[PDB]
């Protein structure tokens, strides 16, 4: 695995370059929105981000060495995660919204055009909010995107290889850390907080996957292929 | 696990 | 808030010493279970262990300094990953079965007997393992705990996070002092702490089953037990 | 609102 033997240094290099782009939601959408209406804008987008996310997963090093079970395993059980902290990320710079796209940027009030989803619109706003205040840097960030990815399905052969990747990432974060100026008591301190927000976001996504079964029942959902699967697999 | 799967194979 | 001054040892001792005490399963010699009389064992002693988890709350330094409203809300959100985390913790010395209580130690077949929660019961076999292969020491257990009441409700807060900074320098401090290298140091505090998603994922997932449980009326829920479980 | 959760944290 060249991914055990590469530095911290190309650890960040490696998953910055893998970064996947930022897409547009459905152009001139009809305000306000409805129920129906601003599902199917959010759907949509979704749908296509996991698409890129399936080949963004394909470059995080050692997810290429797991079996192809595994790789899907991994995928079902983290997309959301992996969604919801992109989000969080994109938002971090606007007090009180959600940049789900450059071309939309929603508030909590729009969140109630659907219901239930208020609630969950607050969580990704206070932990964007907790990302601000943190100052979370770029390489923080995709250093826990690809965490969320190899640990949220994780639980002997493919768990030791992933169990080293996993502690490669601790090493680069403390390494980013040590180069930011940090005493070492404050890279401790840091890396617990920051992983201490993995358990928020595992909240979010498990409460928001049992909403996206509440809205598929209520046929309030667009027939999106992918995105059913990928709530089908819990 | 049928789009996933192939997407991942592709 | 005081907990702030105190040094790691002092902070250990705290938590060790505010531990709950273990406690036993109504008696009942009949075996299998049934459906209702598995849910009714374990409901009645879940009952039972939450009196005791709130008298424990109360002697985790700094939560007594939060006000009613604040502690409420911790506990509130926390409930089931503590009592999931403990019950994982007495599971270790016995592989393979769950150690609800000494006289009350359940294999993964006795979990098929409630539909639904054999799921849960695999994942918190799962979990144990991967304590018991960590080696997990009884300090850094009682930390983990305090970590999840203070954590779990935090963002539903700066001396909440400050006592959290807190607890982080106790378990370095006792992995220094375990011998471990500062590299060793990080590499398993983040490995720790990347298992509390994993607890914060069950208790979800066990507190969607219980509900879908209560509407099924399988047994009636005790008044602690019903207002624990509606505040979610 | 009254609580048991109240009574005994209290
Ligand atoms: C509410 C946002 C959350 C995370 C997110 C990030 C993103 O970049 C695009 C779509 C989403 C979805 C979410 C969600 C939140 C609650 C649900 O019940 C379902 C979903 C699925 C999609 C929206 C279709
Ligand atoms: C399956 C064990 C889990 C954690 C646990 C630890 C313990 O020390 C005592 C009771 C429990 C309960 C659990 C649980 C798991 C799934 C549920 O739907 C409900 C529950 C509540 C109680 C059993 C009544
Ligand atoms: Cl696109």
């Amino acid at each position: 695995s060249l991914a055990l033997s590469l530095t911290a240094d190309q650890m960040v290099s490696a998953l910055l370059d893998a970064e996947p782009p930022i897409l547009y939601s459905e152009y001139d959408p009809t305000r306000p929105f409805s129920e129906a209406s601003m599902m199917g804008l959010l759907t949509n987008l979704a749908d296509r981000e996991l698409v890129h996310m399936i080949n963004w997963a394909k470059r995080v090093p050692g997810f290429v060495d797991l079996t192809l079970h595994d790789q899907v395993h991994l995928l079902e059980c983290a997309w959301l995660e992996i969604l919801m902290i992109g989000l969080v990320w994109r938002s971090m710079e606007h007090p009180g919204k959600l940049l789900f796209a450059p071309n939309l940027l929603l508030d909590r009030n729009q969140g109630k055009c659907v219901e239930g989803m208020v609630e969950i619109f607050d969580m990704l706003l206070a932990t964007s909010s907790r990302f601000r205040m943190m100052n979370l840097q770029g390489e923080e960030f995709v250093c826990l995107k690809s965490i969320i990815l190899l640990n949220s399905g994780v639980y002997l052969e493919e768990k030791d290889h992933i169990h080293r990747v996993l502690d490669k990432i601790t090493d680069t974060l403390i390494h980013l850390m040590a180069k930011a100026g940090l005493t070492l008591q404050q890279q401790h301190q840091r890396l617990a907080q920051l992983l201490l927000i993995l358990s928020h976001i595992r909240h979010m996504s498990n409460k928001g996957m049992e909403h996206l079964y509440s809205m598929k029942c209520k046929n309030v959902v667009p027939l999106y292929d992918l995105l059913l699967e990928m709530l089908d697999a819990h | 696990h049928k789009i996933l799967h192939r997407l991942l194979q592709d």
